[PDB]
């Protein structure tokens, strides 16, 4: 029953007595449910260290992973170029899932097409699919460039992207001069960041490999910036702002911030901004190339070093105080531009916020997960704040990255109780936060479920989730935030300290029980 | 007019003309064919139609996305098929179980990996009441044989393991996924209690088939059905358990909400167990009352009397909802584009709120759905099958949501109910009317033009 | 007892069994406490409508006010001028409280001196106090200007600020050419915003009244911007950024954002930035003057229209979409500069954010309090979002402002159940949120106590607080936020929608109880 | 730093003051001499502040309402006058208490008469009477009302004593008029004295002819502990563990009935001598109750104070004292073992109000830290008499130090840690010196007793050894 003056959605409509009775009747009559005591016993068992030992012996089963497949990152890379259509050779369900994922994260239209390969393509290949798809895409959406990745089906059946695109150009389906960069993105290798790396390397090789004869390093007095798989528009904005403040000429390669932040003015723009083809063609003429996320830009690094003859700096992700300082100093050395007083004042203001919040931030234990560069930057910043990143999980990390993070942790007295896990999923992290409880979790929206599980054990065992990373589905406009530079460091510090203070306020709100510590001033 | 719509209706091949029509559908519209490559279609895959739609909502079963990590990751908890249970202990709907295929699994196969995964699932989740193995694209291409693994592990562990060959490249859309998942239900789950007669049956035994509890829609239907004197023995997939699927052959009537996704299993049950089935529409007070009366007409006079009692009880509530919200929604035109059932099932409540429907279309429905759709739509309205991205309200999915939002047209998510709901039943009608009013009459649509432009 | 490996602060140290036993012994033996049943009865009574009727009948008692005294606003205004020391003629305890308040809100040093008037000065005035204080302040802190306000003691005994300062310059305590603007700021008239208005009018009169012969309106091609009592640095920053985007020459009078955001670089800066005396002297030459918060700048408007001959536009606070649009259009009309494409894109992005989050924001009920202009701008923005501002409270509001806000509410379908209260305090608002429960409160940190009270009645009766306004003491770095312009509207919208989403997540986190609606995607 | 260097530094700091200001400030700055027992020979205190010099001192209202009367939980305290004084002092002091706020406890609420122009012109006595009536109407469980006067009250000729008398006779309620107008005195010390006089005249003697209270030989009261972060609770648990019965608590978590029962105790334990010596001396001369100052800052001072207190009772109390010391020995020894190696040798400069600049020195010395500079905002010369023997030789002593003076002292001395209030915290954080709030315990605590020593050591280590202090200089400078 509904009151027209107060209409309830599913919550709390289904908490009504009639709905509760009907659900109880369903469960007692036909579900054949396990008794509540057995369910409680099994949950308590799952919260223990014996269950954690069983869980970490897992070899073939993955539960709640913290990574996606390569063509998602390939699509995100392709979205960063001017009037470029992402085109995923393979099955259309993959593209539907990619678009839904990015739609939920960014709350914006996401453009991507597929050639809709089917069982017929399973035998003869998707050559005709590629020809028809390129023709239809160019005719319908009129892009300046079509960036081609692959799904797992096309990779398994062994479709030759180069030969297929060349045949499409030779048979007149697309002009011979129309740019169709391609990349093989096997979804069973690496993760989405690997797909971003492969797509960027493919585009760079398409635009620069055959025209290196007239390229002179430093002849345009610019620095190439390759951001990698980035889902915060504020990160692109902060990098461009910091480089503009320094007076540094730069070319942001794969800049998708404009198409992911289109204004709602009454017309739909399928394309907006992005890296132009002229920028990508002139990229070998830059002074140097700086990779914002070097730990998933390995192939891009090999291409830039071996073809463009660029001495790529050994820079960490510009995340936090120290690494932002080193990034700015390296940029100043490369470009010859001194670091301006505005950036110095910004750094001083970040340090001032650190000194203001160090009392609440000190000693806090954290479980965090995400992509390798993001995770290591977050760990570095947390160590700079006097926090304890006890659990550091990276499903798509490798042994070299784990060694680097271990070296980072060893350099700090706050990384003594910190363990790095690679190849582990969020069920492993659930076991970790049950057996070795941290104060907070930092990660994407999936960690919310872990929080729920902790709340099931008790309010004193609940681990709140701080939503930093990708994808964030249950909160609005958090993709607009910044994680890089001093501005991103300030935003992260504010989020952390205010999460701590909100948790403390919630714990001390009990009247005549715990409200003696319900302080007005914190 | 019809002439205008025809004039309103691409390389030479881009077929598209046959999928567009002005309201025997086969002589008017052509459906369930391959999508034109490179055209930004909305359609999913057979894996989405099987794992995400039919099998995923089953709560006490564990569903393994067999293959690489992406397909399982993108479909994790994306569908709001509501359920009651302890997640991770006895319910596993919002969890993602995957084999996470690597290069070596592609080269050498993942059958041994599948057996080891099943063993680990048994070890870590002992309260699971069954396992389904939803195949992704590489499984059917590398020659993996999950049927033999399922048989061997089911015999060994005395567990029901259902192999589903729902590879995404199969078929043209999620419809083949629905068919494959229905066949898997028939072959592995439905006939488990054929020789079991321990179930106590009543003359008023009904099952709810094809209701996926999106926002609690199946619960809102079930409360009305049980208030009517009926006993809903089975309700799958939404908030569904394996025991309910096994007990479905014991009911007296089948109530199919989504004909598109469960007509196969309904017809099979009618041929085998002799169980009559029929479609019901609980969207809007008028359709709800009509369906309740039609359902009561299949039983004795006591059920009809209880149906009249239920209708009389719920009449003032939906009448108040209409009185409150119809004045704010008269004369508003609606165009829709949803997967296979909703494009014709949602017209009733729009008409019950004084709204005119001038457009609808289907992602993957077959020509029988368009046969049903023709009468539900007025004349001179545009029908589209598998329409590409290239009125006052548009009801469609998330991917077109933002396109139509930025084109300026108020938009409603007709897949997930825009994270609201339920929309079925009288309570669902109240929520639906409130959501229609909140979306159509929001001030945000009046501010698209800058005052200096 | 304490464990060295895990040290407990007051919470949860005093939740220990021995501490609970000791507190129970104290309460039962010597506190003569009322029985718990009587306390519960009286609390339930305080939550009722009868108690609300008794509470709103108050005439002499004020409980938990939502305003401060004038010299606080005078100090805030004085801090916005270059190398200017706030000097409060009167008692030193007032200055200690002012500095403590601003230190707690801003977490920055706040410079302010007093002449420390005592019992003797209560008999023969504070002339000697003023002379000695002016000499001491100029000699010790070396300010370019001393801005003088008063405390209640100096106002009650009728100390003549003008005569005292003229005598101080006459006897040689301070140089005759040294700028010492003064203002009478009686704490028993108005509130802190009135003091800001009085201090700004005093400074403008001191610098411009006697030198109007050579002034020509519009001869410097600039617009004067008077921000009023503003405790968000982001608001100063956003106004300056938007005026720079349009190409408009501007003069932000009383700009304190630099001195309230000094970097931590190893040195302490008593002064930083601020409006220069040259800008104040040249202000009558501007095209026009724009008052950002017109409802507490009445005296300033009178002086500017009467002396400077500036036709001050009738403009609301640039809060929310429509009022930001009107402010930008008025600035464009005054300066002749067209509104650039960047501001149009920012407006479109704000509208896009409005459209993305309208489902969660529509129909939500808000109690809210603050200063008149901030409150009315927040009400306007809430009406633009489809929310219902049920309880609108302004302790320092007047009848004309209430009439204006009622006219705003009558022009929207969502202002039907809205009631505007002036002269009411936070105890009145506690009664209001108990008897007519809204979904959320919006206000300063004091509202946290009200939330506690609501949680004592029950979790279903709890009204969560959203901290927008002044002062915010229990959170860090929220003073860096923005409330003006499209950027401020986006920040407010994100805060509101995400507060709604956290509340929904908390209400749906109960496993097998309410977690059927614990949706990953919202 | 040697004595001559400190004297020279004092001279350089004073060089920039005008003649009168420099002459006045030369009497409030001294080089400590632990052999000196008469502090008036080296330092002069409790004097007027020099105008326009950015002092830290508050007013008599702050010392009365904010310190003595405000912590009383079941009483309602009216800030009589304009709104500002009550607004800035609302919940700004962490005097912890147990109770239902708004029902039976009212510490963190702000009751004010909110004076307007008509109240200034025609007086606020009728407004005060009507306010008392409304307080009785809306807060029926209050066990007493106090009326703290703000500055205008004593300047417009308002007679609040008569209003309090009439309304108390009418309502059978204790209404205490406190004449704590801010202009009175020179600092919060006169506020403490006025509040103590009000307690003596209106609350303390309410049960003089009452004898129903059951007294025991081990009856003690805690006077002058305001429960900052639970400090009084951590002291009281130690006192009760020795077999003593703590009857009263002044005034943190203090009820009016405890104040009325104080004249029945056998010993008065005065933590803050500065704010409660008046009432302690009155209770000695009237009820014959001896009083003694104790110190629960750090383990050695806590142990010494516990033994001194137990020496005032029979041998059973001394046995229980030894048992408590033995029980808590391993815990504070573990705290020292963990944190002293991280803190040993560090130098501290302190500037707090009237008791803590000398009371917390032992806690710092327990961790291996030396205090090189200390001073008071409003202490008298007896506080300095107690301070010199505590401080080391050639250290710095400042009374009512100014912002310029204390900043220059820090610049020349360069301490590792500074303990002061909120109005210097960010100044010294920007200067780069680790800062600890020694007024609110930096929103931490308690710091009293053995349980407080662990928190104190952890907080000192956290602030002093934080990585942020190593990151103030940009690497490109
Ligand atoms: S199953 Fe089908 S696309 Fe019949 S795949 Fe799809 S929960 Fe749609 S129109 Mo999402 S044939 Fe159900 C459907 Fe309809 S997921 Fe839901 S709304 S009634
Ligand atoms: S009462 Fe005094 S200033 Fe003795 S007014 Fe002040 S809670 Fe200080 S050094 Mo804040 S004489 Fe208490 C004090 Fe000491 S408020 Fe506290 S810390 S021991
Ligand atoms: S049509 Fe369907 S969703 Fe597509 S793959 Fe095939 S079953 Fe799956 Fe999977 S990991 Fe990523 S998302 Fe694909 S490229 Fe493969
Ligand atoms: S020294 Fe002390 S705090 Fe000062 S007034 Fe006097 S009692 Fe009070 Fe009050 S309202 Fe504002 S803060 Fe003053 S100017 Fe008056
Ligand atoms: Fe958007
Ligand atoms: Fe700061």
């Amino acid at each position: 029953s509904q009151q027209v003056d107060k209409i309830k959605a599913s919550y709390p409509l289904f908490l009504d007595q009639d709905y509760k009775d009907m659900l109880a009747k369903k469960r007692d009559g036909f579900e054949e449910k396990y008794p509540q005591d057995k369910i409680d016993e099994v949950f308590q068992w799952t919260t223990t260290k014996e269950y954690q030992e069983l869980n970490f012996q897992r070899e073939a089963l993955t539960v709640n992973p913290a990574k996606a497949c390569q063509p998602l990152g390939a699509v995100l890379c392709a979205l960063g170029f001017e009037k470029t259509m992402p085109y995923v050779h393979g099955s259309q369900g993959c593209v539907a899932y990619f678009r839904s994922y990015f739609n939920r994260h960014f709350r914006e239209p996401v453009s991507c097409v597929s050639d809709s390969m089917t069982e017929d393509a399973a035998v003869f290949g998707g050559q005709q699919n590629m020809k028809d798809g390129l023709q239809n895409c160019k005719a319908t959406y009129k892009p300046d460039m079509i960036a081609v990745s692959t799904t797992c089906m096309a990779e398994v059946i062994g479709d030759d992207l180069n030969a297929f695109i060349n045949n499409s150009k030779k048979e007149g389906f697309i002009p011979d001069e129309f740019p169709v960069p391609f990349a093989h993105t096997p979804s069973f290798v690496g993760s989405h960041v690997t797909g971003w790396d492969n797509m960027f390397e493919g585009i760079a090789r398409y635009f620069t490999l055959k025209s290196m004869d007239d390229k002179v390093v430093g002849s345009n007095k610019k620095i190439n910036i390759v951001p990698g798989f980035e889902t915060y528009l504020g990160n692109f904005r902060v990098i461009k702002r910091m480089l503009s403040e320094m007076g540094v000429g730069y070319s942001l390669l794969s800049d998708p911030e404009e198409v992911l932040d289109t204004p709602a003015d009454g017309q739909f723009r399928m394309y907006a901004g992005g890296t132009t083809q002229e920028e990508m063609k002139d990229a070998p003429n830059a002074l140097n190339t700086v990779l914002l996320q070097p730990w998933h830009l390995e192939k891009t690094k090999k291409f830039v070093e071996g073809t463009w003859k660029h001495e790529v700096p050994k820079l960490n992700i510009p995340m936090g105080l120290d690494w932002t300082d080193e990034f700015l100093m390296k940029v100043s050395e490369i470009s010859g531009q001194p670091i301006p007083a505005s950036l110095t004042k910004e750094r001083g203001r970040l340090v001032d916020m650190m000194t203001d919040s160090h009392t609440w931030l000190h000693g806090k234990r954290f479980a965090l997960w995400g992509d390798p560069d993001f995770v290591m930057g977050l760990v570095k910043f947390l160590l700079e704040l006097g926090c304890e990143p006890v659990h550091i999980l990276c499903h798509n990390g490798n042994k070299r990255w784990k060694k680097a993070v271990d070296a980072i942790l060893a350099a700090s007295p706050y990384g003594k109780n910190a363990t790095v896990y690679i190849g582990k999923d969020l069920w492993h992290l659930r076991s970790l936060v049950f057996t070795d409880k941290p104060d907070f979790m930092i990660g994407n929206s999936y960690g919310k479920f872990i929080q729920r599980d902790t709340l099931h054990k008790g309010k004193e065992f609940e681990v709140p989730l701080i939503r930093i990373g990708f994808p964030i589905f249950d909160r609005h406009h958090l993709h607009r935030s910044t994680t890089l530079g001093y501005e991103g460091a300030m935003q992260i510090l504010t989020t952390l300290v205010n999460s701590i203070l909100e948790r403390l306020d919630e714990e001390t709100r009990g009247m005549q029980a715990t409200d003696y510590n319900h302080d007005l001033v914190r | 007019s019809r002439e205008e719509v025809e004039s309103l209706i691409y390389p030479e091949k881009a077929d598209r003309n046959k999928h567009l029509a002005v309201n025997q559908s086969k002589k008017c519209i052509i459906s369930n064919k391959k999508s034109q490559p490179g055209l930004m279609t909305i359609r999913g895959c057979a894996y989405a139609g099987s794992k995400g739609v039919v099998w995923g909502p089953i709560k006490d079963m564990i569903h393994i996305s067999h293959g690489p990590v992406g397909c399982g990751q993108y479909s994790r908890a994306g569908r709001r098929n509501y359920y009651i249970g302890t997640t991770g202990v006895n319910a596993f709907v919002t969890m993602n179980f995957t084999s996470d295929f690597q290069e070596k699994d592609i080269v050498f196969g993942g059958d041994k990996k599948l057996a080891k995964l099943i063993d680990e699932v048994e070890t870590l989740f002992p309260l699971n009441k069954g396992i389904s193995v939803q195949s992704e694209c590489p499984i059917g291409l590398i020659g993996d044989d999950i049927e033999s693994v399922s048989k061997v592990k089911g015999a060994e562990l005395s567990k029901t393991i259902v192999p589903v060959r729902c590879e995404g490249f199969r078929g043209v859309s999620q419809s083949l996924g629905h068919h494959i998942a229905n066949d898997a239900v028939r072959d592995w789950v439905l006939g488990k209690r054929d020789e079991d007669t321990t179930f106590a049956s009543t003359p008023y035994d009904v099952a709810i088939i094809g209701d996926y509890n999106i926002g609690g829609d199946a619960w809102s239907s079930r409360i009305l059905l049980e208030e009517m004197g009926l006993r809903c023995v089975a309700q799958w997939s939404g908030d569904g358990s394996i025991s309910e699927i096994e007990l479905t052959p014991k009911v007296k009537l089948n109530l199919v909400h989504c004909y598109r996704s469960m007509n196969y299993i309904s017809r099979h049950m009618e041929e085998k167990y002799g169980i009559p089935w029929m479609e019901y529409n609980f969207f809007g007070p008028t359709k709800t009352i009509e369906s309740l009366r039609a359902i009561a007409a299949k039983f004795d006079e006591s059920i009809q009397k209880k149906c009249e009692e239920v209708i009389a009880k719920y009449k003032p509530e939906w009448e108040a909802v209409v009185a409150k919200y119809r004045p704010r929604l008269e004369g508003k035109r609606v165009m829709l584009y949803i997967g296979g059932l909703r494009p014709r099932h949602v017209i009733g409540a729009y008409e019950d709120l004084g709204m005119e429907v001038v457009g609808t279309g289907y992602e993957f429905a077959h020509n029988d759905d368009y046969d049903r759709t023709m009468k539900e739509m007025g004349d001179s309205t545009l029908l589209y099958d598998d329409v590409t991205g290239y009125p006052d309200l548009i009801g469609s999915g998330i991917k077109e949501k933002f396109i139509f939002q930025k084109m300026g047209i108020p938009f409603r998510e007709m897949h997930s109910w825009d994270y609201s709901g339920p929309y079925h039943g009288f309570d669902g009608f109240a929520i639906f009317a409130r959501d229609m009013d909140m979306t159509l009459n929001n001030p945000c649509w009046k501010k698209l033009q800058a005052p200096w432009e």
